[PDB]
RNA sequence: GCCCGGAUAGCUCAGUCGGUAGAGCAGGGGAUUCCGUAUCCCCGUGUCCUUGGUUCGAUUCCGAGUCCGGGCACCA
RNA sequence: UUGACUGGGGCGGUACACCUGUCAAACGGUAACGCAGGUGUCCUAAGGCGAGCUCAGGGAGGACAGAAACCUCCCGUGGAGCAGAAGGGCAAAAGCUCGCUUGAUCUUGAUUUUCAGUACGAAUACAGACCGUGAAAGCGGGGCCUCACGAUCCUUCUGA
RNA sequence: CUCUCGCCCACGCAGUUUUAUCCGGUAAAGCGAAUGAUUAGAGGUCUUGGGGCCGAAACGAUCUCAACCUAUUCUCAAACUUUAAAUGGGUAAGAAGCCCGGCUCGCUGGCGUGGAGCCGGGGUGGAAUGCGAGUGCCUAGUGGGCCACUUUUGGUAAGC
RNA sequence: GUCUACGGCCAUACCACCCUGAACGCGCCCGAUCUCGUCUGAUCUCGGAAGCUAAGCAGGGUCGGGCCUGGUUAGUACUUGGAUGGGAGACCGCCUGGGAAUACCGGGUGCUGUAGGCU
């Protein structure tokens, strides 16, 4: 396995696993949520993201070592089943290897140069989140230190951002309890199901 | 002994060196490609208008 | 209260499915003609599966449809060998039903060893005055929700006439 | 719980056409029967729309424009009591008498009556009209049954020969007139001159006198109503073919007679249905609050 | 190299657009094309019988020849260093009337007649069109209120 | 240090028809005979290499990882 | 006498004639021993016309009968099929079944595609015969379209 | 060589803009829109696959994983797409134009219909800017290219 | 105020459910002796006119689903041209001109042509 300096900056147009590729190994990440996945919405109010500063590729194998580094740290102080780590970007870009000398000039030169699949990486944009954990509001300083230890396993630059939302939802945490209270939001597990005021009136009778 | 395959480099500036020209649409295009049954009538109409018309034409003109 | 909207016999369809063609399928048509008085038509396969002994386009079954006054008169033969009882899950969601029999000589036919014994599948479709529009050529329409007939509305019909038994086990 | 059924099928659904969803036309045959060979540039292609219904047959001559069809003349069969055929307005002999009304009325409009009189005596044989030198040419026209199954003896071809015998040039074959033996090749014109005067529905009256006069009262009841008897019937069409060939002009009733306007609902407005919503939202919470606190 | 086939790069452009598939509208055929009608070419994908090529789709020509089901159109084609008056037979489903001269045909009709209105009334209407001129010295009004002070917002992610 | 087929009972091996894990050597228990040899029969023993996918069905098909052996080998 | 291309040549391969998607940077054009594939066929119907019908699938029922036989009803925008490689197209259809047929014939030019704006090949719009089908409008001079092929010289057969 | 400007309007043309009018599927965006991938929980229950008991036994009775469905949610696509730019491509911006009168036709054909053609008559100032054009013959050299913005393919990269 | 026949544009016209339908019409309907076609007068074809608006059809309704249209999203994402701009690079900001897409929010829901009849 070549160093990640070789497989970094987004150069080729994205080449996913499909019926055209057919020769790609498995990504070392296969699980993506590792805290207490079963939690409800009000059980972990705040969240904290780590956000890319530059447009690069993070390998599937680097995302393994990062989420292990954060799940190990947060059972130490926040405890087992007191958090919900989610690794958000999924590796779909297949990198290639021109596996030469398969010490000789004997195979080819640069003659048949289109290579074989060798791994999977995730193309990340400027401002796109990589990992995201959510905890109690009492455990806020452990959010940063868990993401601080995780960013030493990524190339490039990342900034850690404490969000303005309520958990892994899309609604702001200042008025979330103000607005899940009356009718507009219903909790379904670890997410929130927004209900408009434009459906059939029968489900509004099913509500209340 | 490998060489260069195909470019269009330099070719656009030597096309406009003599300045690409419209085909010079000239009044009375020819009757090539016109379908024959329409065309075989239209010269029947031409070979009789000069013959049997111009005594009953000038007086109304 | 509900005039000219009533359940009548629309058509009754019968078949025998033999696993093969040849001699055994030929006199099964002889059975099914003497039930009805009309010629059977030959169904055939389109899935060679090679474990039923079946082959594509091999004449696998015979069937017919019976309509009108002859439909109720062959149905009453099938309902007395079945003894005018059914199950609740003999009734489809579209309302139409069927029961099937074994030993076709329990229906009005005498026995012949050179013919053999077949089992029928009586299946009765139900209808009203007005179902013709979904099969009409020119202005094809659908039937409307209040005019289509349901599972419960057919089992109250099979009880009313024929004093039948639903047997809800 | 069972399946995945549709739910985004409406997102991608592509309706056929308003006239195809109604079920009237096909547009496969209309594409081939309506549009001109466009080196003729303006000249209309004329159709002969023959539509049977329950209780009526509709004969029309139309041509198509871009904004909709133009209909040159129409002739019906609920008109036909004014000429003598007062009952049985869907048999083969009404269809022959409706197309002949349709053929004479068109030629009356264009001024072509004294020329192109067609076939005065009705023999059922294959007549075919030509174009006499010096006069205006024959009105050429093309039949379409529309969406009907054209077997032999289809009554759309009764309206095809009424048009022929009035002087309309229509390309056709005698293979579909009733009186054509299928396993033979001959066309019995004697049967087709019998089928055209309604004697086979007259023989079916005679078959119901001498066998069972009870069924003769259930069917054919309104023949008995005014006066219709199977010996009167063969002259009754021949007295109607005489009358339509001398007066096809279709005078019209002057239509006025009334001025009233209310029969169905108007579409309710935004403020009427938006206030219908909260009137239900109030009525719900009055039976949630009061009828559960009591 | 590149497979010089007829109908080669038309994975999208010889297709019906979206939810306009099926059989064609019939007023496509009840169009009247005379000689010298300016028409433009947009080849459909349902009728296979007379689609032109992928070089004329989106171009505009002029009718020189009319037959039963098709129309001869004389177009210009950019080949390398010269353009060529080329003449193609195209069936009638693949073309339409170019509306590019139809906004010229109004301002020759209502320009010839407005010319002879100045001969009966006596003026110098100046019927030639001008481009958009620079704006006139107008006069704005802040009646009642006073203008709104806006300022750039701070940066927050 | 690149490729071709294989990963299975104590071993070893075939087949794992898209529907059972079955020959055989080693041990166990019988039967046999005057007693043993050989024999003959029965009982034991299968994550059918690990995970994922393809039908009331996959160890069996498809391809990912790991392993084991077996190999393409120029003039300079 | 001992082919060429070729990240030296050899070995290998065909990028040597042709087709589809992409590359290709929203007209067209555009390279590499770039990517994923295909071609040297097959068909008297799988050609031509007309008619009738609806597909894959799923549900609920029905003797054996079960995930898979056949029968019936319902839903079903193409999720199937159209010989095959792909893409485009197609629903009283270009699919499925049936009924007649040979237009897969005879002949002159024009045009498009490759292009030098040459040729072959393929294609298009006609025109003139003679036909087929259909009630008719019409459609048809091979295959729903994009591929499926070959000069001079010589041989051979046919024609007045 | 054919001509045009020499002294209230240029014949004409344009690597340009404007005025309209078409064309297109890339950037982006989308997948709670189709195709293809893909993570997580929630709710519901026809069930089988498997467990927990009341128990000779009873789809008599009571839970769990799954599967199925429903509403959501995380992440994508050179060979996916409803939507869809900027740059771009075509045409048009008058006298070869417009209107009227008549007549030839063997084409078309209810029709002094339709369409072509011919003759005659009437009214020229018809976006901005720049500029003299049109046309033929004869013809050499060339047919190894290289670099840089920006856009992109193979490659770990390269003064590849 | 609607309908029928034939159409044009082809969802603002569809889909699901629910109410209403005077009068003419369209239909359901009632029958196989001929025309014709079937395993089966169901379809198709043919003769009717005792019933019925039950269905289709037509109008309307649904904090309806789609569809159409406009806001937000957003001068955002992208982009033409420019710089001896920044940065180790990856990329970024500015100048000059253009300029979207979804979530989310709202408003709509067939328009008409020729011929004919009811009212
Ligand atoms: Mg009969
Ligand atoms: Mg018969
Ligand atoms: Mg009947
Ligand atoms: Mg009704
Ligand atoms: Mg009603
Ligand atoms: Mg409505
Ligand atoms: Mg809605
Ligand atoms: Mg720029």
């Amino acid at each position: 396995r070549r160093p990640a300096r070789c497989y970094r900056y987004c150069k080729n147009k994205p080449y996913p696993k499909s019926r055209f590729c057919r020769g790609v190994p498995d990504a070392k990440i296969r699980i993506f949520d590792l805290g207490r996945k079963k939690a409800k919405v009000d059980e972990f109010p705040l969240c904290g993201h780590m956000v890319s500063d530059e447009y690069e590729q993070l390998s599937s194998e680097a995302l393994e070592a990062a989420r292990i580094c954060a799940n190990k740290y947060m059972v130490k102080s926040c405890g087992k089943d007191g958090f919900h780590i989610r690794v958000r970007l999924h590796p779909f870009h297949v990198i290639r290897i021109n596996k030469m000398l398969s010490a000789d000039r004997l195979q080819t030169g640069m003659r048949g140069a289109f290579g074989k699949p060798q791994g999977t990486v995730a193309r990340v944009h400027i401002g796109q989140v990589i990992m995201s954990i959510r905890t109690k509001l009492q455990n806020k300083e452990h959010v940063i230190e868990a993401l601080r230890r995780a960013k030493f396993k990524f190339p490039g630059r990342q900034k850690i951002h404490i969000s303005k939302k309520w958990g892994f939802t899309k609604f702001n945490a200042d008025e979330f309890e103000d607005m899940v209270a009356e009718k507009r939001l219903i909790p379904d597990g670890c997410g929130v199901k927004y209900i408009p005021n434009r459906g059939p009136l029968d489900k509004w009778r099913a509500l209340h | 002994a490998k060489s260069k395959n195909h470019t269009t480099h330099n070719q656009s500036r030597k096309w406009h060196r003599n300045g690409i020209k419209k085909p010079r649409s000239q009044r009375y295009e020819s009757l090539k490609g016109v379908d024959p049954k329409f065309l075989r009538n239209m010269r029947f109409a031409k070979k009789h208008n000069k013959k049997g018309l111009k005594k009953m034409q000038a007086n109304n003109a | 209260e509900n005039p000219m909207r009533e359940l009548r016999i629309r058509k009754l369809c019968l078949n025998i499915c033999v696993g093969e063609s040849g001699d055994r399928l030929t006199r099964a048509a002889k059975v099914l003609e003497q039930l009805t008085g009309q010629t059977p038509v030959f169904s055939k396969a389109r899935y060679t599966v090679r474990s039923f002994g079946i082959r594509r386009n091999e004449k696998i079954a015979v069937h017919c449809t019976v309509r009108g006054a002859k439909a109720e008169e062959i149905l009453e033969k099938g309902l007395k060998v079945r003894e005018y009882e059914l199950r609740k899950n003999n009734f489809s969601d579209t309302g139409n039903f069927g029961f099937g029999i074994q030993e076709h000589i329990d229906l009005g036919i005498k026995y012949d060893p050179s013919i053999g014994i077949y089992g029928l599948d009586f299946y009765v479709v139900l209808g009203r005055p007005g179902f013709s529009i979904a099969d009409k050529k020119r202005r094809t329409g659908c039937i409307g929700a209040k005019h289509r007939i349901s599972k419960e509305e057919a089992m109250r019909w099979f009880q009313q006439k024929y004093d039948g038994i639903i047997l809800p086990g | 719980v069972k399946v995945v059924k549709n739910k985004a099928y409406f997102k991608r659904y592509q309706v056929k056409f308003r006239r195809r969803r109604e079920g009237k036309t096909d547009y496969y045959a209309r594409k081939r029967l309506v549009i001109q060979d466009k080196n003729k540039y303006n000249t209309p292609k004329y159709r002969m729309i023959v539509r049977v219904t329950n209780r009526d047959i509709i004969c029309q001559i139309a041509y198509a424009r871009i904004e909709g069809d133009m209909i040159v003349c129409a002739a019906y069969a609920h008109e036909l009591p004014k000429y003598g055929v007062k009952v049985g307005l869907t048999n083969y002999a009404a269809a022959y008498c409706t197309g002949l009304l349709l053929a004479r009325r068109l030629l009356n409009r264009f001024g072509m009556d004294k020329i192109y009189e067609g076939q005065v005596e009705v023999t059922g044989d294959e007549y075919n009209v030509e174009s006499i030198d010096g006069q205006p040419g024959a009105f050429t026209c093309y039949l379409d049954a529309g969406l009907a199954r054209t077997t032999t003896g289809n009554k759309v071809f009764g309206a095809l020969k009424g048009a022929v015998d009035g002087g309309l040039s229509i390309p056709h074959s005698t293979k579909r007139f009733p009186g054509y033996d299928s396993e033979s090749k001959e066309f019995n014109a004697e049967v087709h001159r019998k089928h055209i005067m309604g004697q086979n529905v007259a023989d079916y009256m005679r078959y119901l006198m001498e066998e069972d006069e009870d069924a003769y009262k259930k069917q054919f009841s309104q023949y008995i109503k005014n006066s219709v008897t199977p010996d009167m019937m063969e002259e009754m069409y021949k007295k109607a073919h005489a009358a339509i060939r001398e007066n096809p002009v279709y005078e019209k009733k002057p239509k006025k007679e009334v001025k009233k306007k209310r029969w169905n609902r108007p579409k309710m407005s935004l403020a009427q249905k938006k206030d219908r919503v909260a009137q239900k939202k109030a009525s719900f919470l009055r039976a949630q609050e009061r009828a559960a606190e009591s | 190299t590149n497979t010089k086939g007829k109908r080669r790069g038309t994975r999208y452009m010889f297709s019906r657009p979206f939810r306009k598939h099926g059989v064609v509208p019939l007023a496509t055929y009840m169009r009247i094309y005379k000689k010298g009608d300016i028409v433009d070419i947009k080849g459909m994908g349902t009728v296979q019988k007379g689609m032109p090529h992928k070089c004329y789709h989106g171009k505009t020509g002029r009718v020189y020849n009319v037959t039963q089901h098709a129309v001869g159109i004389v177009v210009n084609k950019q080949v390398k260093g010269k353009i060529l008056a080329k003449r193609i037979n195209v069936r009638i489903e693949h073309i339409k009337h170019s509306k590019s001269r139809d906004s010229f045909l109004k301002r020759v009709k209502e320009n010839d007649q407005k010319k002879k209105e100045a001969k009966e009334k006596g003026t110098w209407v100046q019927l030639k069109r001008q481009p958009a001129p620079p704006r006139e010295a107008h006069f704005v009004r802040t009646n009642g209120k006073e203008p709104e002070l806006l300022e750039p917002i701070p940066y927050e992610f």
